């Protein structure tokens, strides 16, 4: 009976099938978590070696056809797109929170009782979280900006050098600085250029203060350093005049030809005049230049650059104060050019950097750019170097954006494990079961970190859920909840001192994405797979 | 079927990195065979049809094809280290090998391989203290010991019977790839060094012309073909009528008018020819093709031409002589025409004419010319010149020495065990491992010489444990202990410095797999 | 619900169910016919609507 | 290069082989999920012929599987171990193991010591078998009506999650009566079952003697009487029917005279053998060799009952029944090597033709006649009249039986849970995971009819901590009640057999490391 | 990566089912019987 032309399957099936699903998939990602992680390969049919262990790029670069697996993925997008670090601890958690949500569906228990319990204990969680908060101006602030960076890349490729490239970062975010309306201060990220090229070791990687182009010189016979130059920037192909497509040339006579001809490049050779009647050096043209302006801005002593990006442009006008102008025209019908709206800089050379030649601009007069080169072995190193520091430059702006700092290390994790806890007893109804499982769903974090650690994961446990639960009671020792756990020794340090810094807002938005997945996962009883 | 993924391959735990180390461990084996001068050359048959027969590190390796994932990131950073100083392509993959190969006692001995980064990067950086410690000066305007630096950085390759002219011609080369433009930038590139590979003669025929050598001829043999001090000028606009990309129609409807089109077509040609002859020339060079009209006008006027060459051809001749192109002829004026030449005679080399630009005042580019047999001893001549250009780059760009064959090797590891006694805890076994590690240059040079390590080895060790004792080699043409100061043996000390880094990081990304995930299909 | 192109949809509507199971049944191909009337007319009651037919049809 | 093993060999690691054989262990602890309590049903397994296997004991459903996985055979042969020592929990053995396991997992997954998990396993088994010992309650004088009360009590419980639960108060009177003529040894292949089609449940009845089939008959059948009062059984072992005399003999004669004299020296011979029989005052003859028409047509004339192809196991029955012999020979036919019985009758049961040898006090055997359905459910009744056979044996062998249910496994799980408050470290973890395993036989049972299980369980809890020992769950009643008075006893060393079993089975599958297969 | 295992032996040829279908299909069959059997 019931004639439906496909697959389907019954009630309990579906859902063993998806815990199966999404166990499978944390356990693909489970190995490269904390900062004792190794990182994985991902490798094509062609041959294409891919390094990474940011888990965003493996689940996209993964193709599963499951729908509980593509949801993760979506999910673990969705968090990197919107944040950018702990993308793998959120999906980790979701399959924790359906795994301990299968054994109360399987123990005659309603799922809407289990969704109610766990989004009171999200709420609860998310209450909670304020508590333990800690204001980012009441300590020193370079050294908590050098320590959140260095604890965002430490579990990167980068993790021992992380003296020197935290610092960079920190002064690439405090040189890329808009301010709003007249209110509070913006970091805008994806502005500095990251090049990569292969050359000696990472340490000699500097920060260079100023404008990287990716591109050459035009022609061979321009300088390569102009001191005190004049930056103009163009919107519109330097070519000779042709006419449209309803404006055609009829020749009726024989001495006009010449004339239109001679027309055709006086007219280009006029603009270019008046392009640099003003005493410009640096030109750069977004589409193509022919033969006879690079003749023309060789004979005139000035660089130019063709087929430069529309982003760059508008970086260099924005750094230098210029102004990208499309057309000639003004404010009445002659084409003229003004001096007003003209970027200065300082020196730019261009420098060769392993068989290749790229244009630098330094520091303007307007605003202060950023750019940064990255060295290191092959292609793979260079971009494992660019992931990581692009998730320190958000982990750093998503720290300034909002002054709270949170200790990390299982910690926080512990407390909430507790709060939850002691909080199901006040209930009374079958939320409790609910609750408890919630509080215990968070507990795989350090579980995870202490398998990944090779060091006694149910001794640390019970250390921390010992620690913790004198930290509740007696008001006079309310300073042990910030005592942290240690890799490499296996024992409580201080890390709430110098050692671990993040932000709360990522942790409240990857708990509240779980969450999420967890609900809209459980409600899920039936499948129906037509065939194609 | 109902499965997660399709066509999946995933492997992890220590298989991946035994299997890294393995592969890691055959290329080193397989490169090792080219080291030291008593070496010997290979032969590699690309799927085009040709023959390579070389020497490089990085010719031989660039022609196998291979398919693990270890193997194709050496190729990779053997192809980064030949692009970056241009020397040193074996040593750093026999570097990488030995440490992947000495790093695998550790991993079974359960521990982490944070610890291990953390040792080879702290080892790293002593390894570069010492060597710029170390670093010994030396003067730029001395030719003979340019020379000397020279030949015996090219002692191992074919040419140990000719570089008695090798040296010299490479000297020259970079003395006039030198340029200062304007400002405090000085740059050398390798782009207006061309190479020219023509099959005869004997190996002694090559020298360095002060000019360039273009494969081309005069298009009218009534034209002159030895001038004195001619006036090359150069164009890059065509000398012919063509048509407009505007769209244009010439709707004619007289009888006179094809007549007086066709006369106008010739009196624009003669007042662009008499346009062009304005400041008196002789040598045209054009980018593009000349019409008959304009070759009989310089043709009457005593003029050259020469039709089809390359922008760089163009760029190397302007260098030469010292003028630029120009794409208008109405604007010539009278500071782009080029006087810098002095002879100019047109020559058959083997039933092929050749164009010659001799004798110049003050040149910035010059064409080697090589004489050989067939096209592989050419090939190798010029990548061996090749090479030692870039040792003199690199050694004028960095006036520093450091004694090679195997006395640094040596210092720098008895400067390493002399201070890991006093480190303490988990750091301290990689860091003497890492620290004997470096022998593996004179061991392999002393078993491709005299193939007796075991005495050599020890006596070299005992040797350095003294005071005034870190320039003692192991010379590999005989297989004795000789002092570096008194053979002339001497490398540059950033070439060193680079493969070092290089080395240091493909062990640290190569010490840091453990999964491999492969059947994705990309997209 | 998941299609023969791979799209996955979850709906907890009983006309929205019905239209996309796609059956080849008449007595089944009117009843996605009569949840559509009924969301057309009011828009709830898609479900109770199918259940009180098949009662009836299941009594007679 | 030449590699190591074959090609083609399959290789894994520990902790993900680990995972997998749990995995695959945790899916045949569903095959024989619903099939345990009163109210759970059967399955139906169908072969590779096309013949139906309806069982609802987990025994059979496991053999009739034939699972492939290395893992998964160690619950086969810890319930073929549990058959073949007392045959009773099957499946609750398998359970145990698979909760065993399902709680180990997050611990073996966490990084554990599987040693330290054997140790604890071990330990807690000895703590529920010293438990069990000591909470055995067992009597050492009773009367003689409470011995055959128990049994009957015995068999009703062990027969209650059966098919014949609807007959569970005749039949124990059966099997007690059955058992009890079982002379002292307990002889199992003594007690005959026969499948006649036809008939209800309440047709089947229990002879006090021997009954078989009959066999294939000749020409004189239908002319000797059927019904004799007081006759005389001879069992036999030689043929009666015209044949040479060895196949390794060849007579040679002379003239006509030797001819007809050895031609008439055969009859002379063969009436004389008829002779001796019939003069030993018999009137019952029955032997294993077939029986040809001239002795059947000579016994036939004298009113005398003859019956040949009897099948060894009936004629041993027969022979325990009445007190006879196997007399090879008939040259030493005495008074004391004959049977004796007290009716004779052949009436048609089914369609088909029966003897019935009732009516001996000296007998030691009896003969089932299991009536009902046509094939499965004869195999049914014949498992169930099995088992209940087994409970009862071992009822008597033992004479030690607890309060059935939920409840002596509420007491082990009370006591693991006190017992686990004292020895610190990571022992604590494993014994309370030990003891809240031990929970799921009574969540199953609710679960079964459709139950709140939650409830039900918190208020066992509750009731076993405030004390209230043998309290267990009740179906009928939809609550808890107490088992002891309910006349609801099992075996207490069939608990300990499958405890042992279970944590054998445990041990020996965490104790698999790497798994190596070979092609072929 | 859940890779499946083999437990009954062909598996990838048997149909197992729940047990409602199964109550209902063999009423069915009971009905269509007596049905046919009723002239
Ligand atoms: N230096 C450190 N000390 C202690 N714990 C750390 C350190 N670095 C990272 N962690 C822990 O590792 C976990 C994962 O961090 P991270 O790698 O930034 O996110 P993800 O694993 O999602 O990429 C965090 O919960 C944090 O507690
Ligand atoms: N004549 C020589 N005397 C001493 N050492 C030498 C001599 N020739 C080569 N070597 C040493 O052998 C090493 C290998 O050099 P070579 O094979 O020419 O290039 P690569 O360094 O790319 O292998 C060098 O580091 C050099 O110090
Ligand atoms: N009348 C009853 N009252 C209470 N419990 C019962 C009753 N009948 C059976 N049980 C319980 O059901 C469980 C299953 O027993 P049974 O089906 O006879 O064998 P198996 O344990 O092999 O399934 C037993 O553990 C027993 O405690
Ligand atoms: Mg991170
Ligand atoms: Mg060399
Ligand atoms: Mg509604
Ligand atoms: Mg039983």
């Amino acid at each position: 009976p019931l004639s439906v032309f496909g697959d389907r399957s019954t009630g309990e099936t579906i859902r063993s099938q998806n815990v199966m699903a999404a166990a499978s998939i944390a356990n693909i990602v489970k190995s490269s978590l904390g900062p004792v992680g190794l990182d994985k390969m991902l490798v094509d049919d062609i041959g294409d070696v891919t390094i990474t262990n940011d888990g965003a790029t493996i689940l996209k670069l993964l193709e599963v056809e499951h729908p509980a697996a593509k949801v993760l993925c979506e999910l673990a997008d969705l968090q990197d797109k919107e944040v950018g670090d702990g993308t793998t601890s959120v999906v980790i958690i979701a399959a924790e929170l359906l795994k301990n949500a299968d054994e109360l569906v399987k123990q005659k228990i309603h799922p809407t009782s289990v969704i109610s319990g766990y989004r009171l204990a999200c709420k609860e969680a998310v209450r909670y979280i304020n508590e333990n908060l800690i204001v980012n101006t009441d300590e020193l602030g370079r050294d908590c900006l050098i320590n959140a960076a260095k604890t965002s890349m430490s579990s990167k490729i980068i993790g021992i050098n992380g003296d020197f490239f935290a610092n960079m970062v920190v002064d690439a975010v405090l040189a890329i600085k808009y301010t709003d309306i007249r209110g509070q201060p913006r970091y805008p990220v994806n502005s500095v250029n990251i090049l990569k090229a292969h050359g000696r070791s990472q340490m000699e990687s500097m920060l260079i203060s100023g404008y990287a182009l990716n591109c050459v010189v035009g022609s061979q016979g321009m300088p390569k350093r102009i001191v005190n130059a004049k930056i103009a920037c163009l919107d519109f192909s330097l070519q000779k005049t042709k006419m449209k497509l309803g404006v055609q040339v009829v020749i009726t006579d024989p001495e006009k030809l010449d004339q239109i001809r001679q027309r055709e490049s006086d007219i280009t050779k006029e603009r270019i005049q008046k392009i640099l009647a003003t005493g410009a050096n640096v030109i750069l043209t977004t589409g193509g230049i022919d033969d006879m302006c690079l003749k023309y801005f060789v004979e005139a002593g000035a660089m130019a650059v063709r087929r430069v990006l529309k982003r760059d442009l508008k970086r260099i006008a924005k750094a230098s104060g210029a102004t990208i102008l499309s057309t000639l025209a003004n404010l009445e019908g002659e084409e003229t050019f003004e001096a007003a709206m003209l970027g200065q800089a300082e020196e730019v050379v261009q420098e060769r950097i392993c068989d290749d030649e790229l244009i630098l601009i330094k520091n303007t007069k307007a605003r202060t750019s950023a750019s940064i080169i990255l060295r290191g072995a092959n292609d793979f190193m260079c971009d494992e170097m660019e992931r990581s520091l692009h998730d320190a430059l958000c982990v750093v702006k998503r720290v300034l954006e909002s002054k709270s700092v949170v200790p990390g290390g299982g910690a926080v994790e512990a407390a909430l494990s507790i709060y939850l806890e002691n909080y199901a007893t006040s209930m009374g109804s079958r939320e409790q079961l609910a609750i408890a499982e919630f509080a215990r769903s968070l507990l795989v974090i350090p579980n995870t970190l202490a398998v990944n650690a090779a060091q006694d994961s149910t001794d640390l446990v019970a250390k921390l859920r010992a620690f913790h639960n004198e930290a509740q009671v007696n008001p006079e020792r309310k300073n042990l909840k910030w005592i942290g756990l240690d890799l490499s020794n296996g024992k409580p340090r201080d890390n709430k001192q110098a050692g671990v810094f993040e932000p709360t807002i990522v942790k409240v938005k990857s708990l509240k994405f779980a969450t999420e997945a967890a609900i809209t996962i459980l409600r899920i009883d039936d499948l129906i797979k037509l065939h194609p | 079927v109902l499965v997660l993924s399709q066509n999946t391959k995933r492997e992890s735990g220590r298989k991946v990195q035994s299997g890294n180390i393995n592969a890691a461990k055959t290329i080193a084996d397989i490169i090792r065979t080219c080291l030291g001068p008593k070496s010997m050359m290979k032969m590699l048959l690309d799927p085009m049809g040709g023959i390579v027969m070389t020497n490089d590190g990085n010719a031989i390796l660039r022609e196998i094809q291979v398919q693990h994932p270890a193997a194709k990131s050496m190729i990779e950073i053997s192809r980064t280290q030949d692009e970056e100083v241009g020397d040193g392509t074996t040593s750093v993959i026999i570097l990488a090998g030995e440490m992947l190969s000495v790093a695998e006692h550790f991993l079974e001995q359960q521990m982490h391989p944070t610890v291990v980064i953390s040792a080879y990067r702290k080892a790293l950086d002593d390894m570069i203290s010492t060597l710029k410690k170390i670093s010994i000066p030396v003067d730029i305007s001395d030719s003979d010991m340019m020379l000397n630096i020279i030949n015996s950085s090219i002692t191992t390759k074919a040419i140990s019977r000719w570089s008695s002219l090798a040296c010299n011609i490479a000297l020259d080369a970079v003395k006039m790839v030198q340029f200062e433009e304007n400002g405090r930038k000085e740059i050398d590139i390798k782009k207006y060094a061309r190479v020219e590979k023509i099959p005869g003669g004997i190996i002694e025929d090559s020298c360095v012309l002060r000019g360039v050598m273009i494969n081309k001829d005069v298009t009218h043999p009534r034209m002159r073909r030895y001038i004195k001090n001619p006036r090359i000028v150069l164009l890059d606009s065509s000398l012919e009528y063509k048509k407009g990309e505007s769209q244009t129609d010439i709707e004619i409807t007289r009888e006179e008018d094809f007549t007086r089109i066709l006369q106008m077509e010739e009196e624009y040609i003669q007042q662009l020819c008499e346009d062009i002859i304005q400041l008196k020339p002789d040598v045209v060079i054009t980018e593009k093709g000349i019409s008959d009209l304009a070759q009989h006008y310089l043709m009457r006027a005593n003029i050259t031409a020469i039709r089809r060459v390359r922008k760089t051809d163009n760029n190397r001749i302007a260098r030469a002589c010292g003028a630029r192109i120009v794409s208008r002829p109405e604007e010539l004026r009278e500071d782009d025409v080029g006087t810098g030449a002095g002879l100019l005679e047109i020559k058959k080399i083997g039933d092929e004419y050749f164009t010659f630009i001799t004798d110049c005042k003050d040149p910035k580019a010059c064409t080697i010319l090589l004489r050989g047999a067939s096209k592989e001893i050419l090939s190798e001549v010029e990548r061996n010149l090749q090479d030692a250009m870039q040792v003199c780059r690199n050694v004028l760009l960095d006036p520093q020495l450091v004694p090679g064959g195997g006395a640094s090797e040596m210092a720098v590891a008895h400067a390493l065990t002399e201070k890991s006694k006093a480190m303490t805890g988990v750091e301290q076994w990689p860091y003497r491992a890492v620290a004997q590690a470096l022998e593996v240059i004179p061991r392999t040079l002393i078993q491709n010489c005299g193939a007796s390590t075991i005495r050599l080895l020890t006596s070299l060790r005992a040797k350095h444990t003294q005071e005034n004792c870190e320039t003692w080699g192991v010379n590999g043409e005989t297989g004795t202990l000789v002092d570096m100061k008194e053979l002339g043996i001497w490398e540059p000390l950033a070439v060193k410095l680079q493969t070092y880094k290089t080395a240091v990081e493909t062990a640290v990304l190569l010490l840091r797999i453990d999964d491999i995930v492969s059947g994705h299909k990309k997209k | 619900i998941q299609d023969g192109k791979g799209d996955v949809t979850i709906t907890n509507d009983g006309a929205t169910i019905l239209k996309q199971m796609q059956v080849l049944h008449p007595a089944a191909r009117m009843l996605v016919e009569l949840s559509k009337a009924q969301d057309i007319e009011a828009g709830d009651g898609t479900t109770s609507v199918v259940i009180i037919a098949g009662s009836l049809l299941d009594s007679c | 290069p030449v590699i190591l093993l074959k090609e083609g060999t399959d290789s894994s690691q520990g902790i993900p082989q680990l995972v997998s054989n749990i995995s695959a262990c945790q899916v045949i602890a569903e095959a024989v999920r619903t099939t345990l309590g009163p109210r759970g049903m059967d399955k139906l397994i169908v072969d590779g012929r096309g013949k139906a296997t309806i069982s609802n004991d987990g025994a059979t459903i496991l053999k009739l599987l034939d699972v492939v996985h290395p893992a998964a055979k160690t619950l086969v042969d810890i319930a073929k171990s549990q058959d073949a020592e007392v045959g009773d929990g099957t499946t609750s053995v398998t359970l145990l193991a698979a909760e065993f396991l399902k709680q180990v997992k997050p611990y073996v997954e966490e990084g554990l010591h599987p040693q330290i998990i054997i140790r604890a396993f071990r330990t807690a088994t000895q703590l529920a078998v010293n438990k069990i010992k000591e909470i055995a309650v067992t009597v050492k004088k009773a009367d003689k009506v409470e011995q055959r009360k128990l049994l009957e009590k015995c068999a009703m419980t062990a027969l209650s999650s059966k098919l014949i639960s609807q007959q569970k108060a005749f039949f124990a009177k059966m099997v007690v009566d059955a058992v009890m003529m079982l002379d002292d040894l307990l002889q199992l292949k003594m007690i005959g079952i026969k499948k006649v089609q036809g008939g209800a449940l309440e047709d089947s009845q229990l002879v006090a003697g021997v009954a078989f089939k009959k066999t294939f008959s000749y020409a004189g059948f239908e002319m000797q009487p059927k019904k004799y009062h007081n006759p005389k059984i001879a069992l036999l072992n030689v043929e009666l029917e015209l044949k040479a005399e060895k196949d390794n003999a060849e007579i040679r004669v002379h003239t006509v005279e030797d001819y007809q004299a050895i031609v008439d020296a055969e009859w002379n011979i063969l009436y004389d053998k008829l002779e001796k029989i019939h003069h030993s005052g018999a009137k019952v003859v029955l032997s294993k060799l077939p029986i040809g028409d001239v002795a059947t047509q000579y016994f036939a004339d004298r009113d005398m009952f003859c019956a040949g192809r009897v099948p060894e196991e009936d004629l041993k029955r027969t022979m325990m029944a009445c007190g006879g012999s196997i007399q090879t020979s008939v040259n030493a036919l005495s008074a004391d090597v004959l049977g004796r019985c007290q009716v004779f009758e052949e009436t048609q049961i089914g369609g088909e033709r029966y003897n019935f040898f009732t009516g001996c006090p000296k007998a030691k055997t009896c003969t089932f006649i299991l009536r009902g359905g046509a094939e499965q459910f004869m195999e049914e009744t014949e498992r169930s009249l099995h088992d209940a056979i087994m409970i009862v044996r071992r009822a008597i062998k033992n004479d030690s039986v607890v309060a059935g249910g939920g409840a002596i496994e509420m007491e082990l799980s009370k006591y693991l849970r006190d017992y686990s408050r004292t020895i610190p470290g990571k022992q604590q973890l494993l014994i309370g995971a030990y003891a809240k395993a031990l929970e799921i036989i009574p969540r199953q049972l609710c679960d079964n009819a459709g139950f709140d299980a939650t409830n039900i369980l918190n208020k066992l809890r509750a009731r076993h901590a405030q004390g209230g020992t043998w309290y267990g769950v009740d179906i009928n009643n939809e609550d808890i009640a107490d088992n002891f008075e309910a006349f609801v006893w099992e075996p207490a060393m069939v608990r300990i057999n499958a405890l042992t079993a279970a944590s054998e089975a445990a041990c020996l599958i965490v104790s698999v490391d790497e798994t190596i297969k070979n092609p072929r | 990566y859940g890779r499946p295992f083999l437990i009954i032996k062909d598996q990838d040829r048997k149909s197992r089912l729940m047990g409602l279908e199964a109550l209902k299909s063999h009423i069915m069959a009971a009905k269509a019987v007596a049905n046919t059997m009723r002239t």
